[PDB]
């Protein structure tokens, strides 16, 4: 679901490193 | 940088930097 949260909506850096590894 | 929207390439590009060395996965829903 970020495909969406960020293309459909904002997403902080924050949120965004949770996608890292 | 302060919210903004990120989409595949952008997104995978954000965690790039972001994550970089951290290794992103960026996934997508069919």
């Amino acid at each position: 679901g970020i495909v969406e949260q960020c293309c459909t909506s904002i997403c902080s850096l924050y949120q965004l490193e949770n996608y890292c590894n | 940088f302060v919210n903004q929207h990120l989409c595949g390439s952008d997104l995978v590009e954000a965690l790039y930097l972001v994550c970089g060395e951290r290794g992103f996965f960026y996934t997508k829903p069919t």
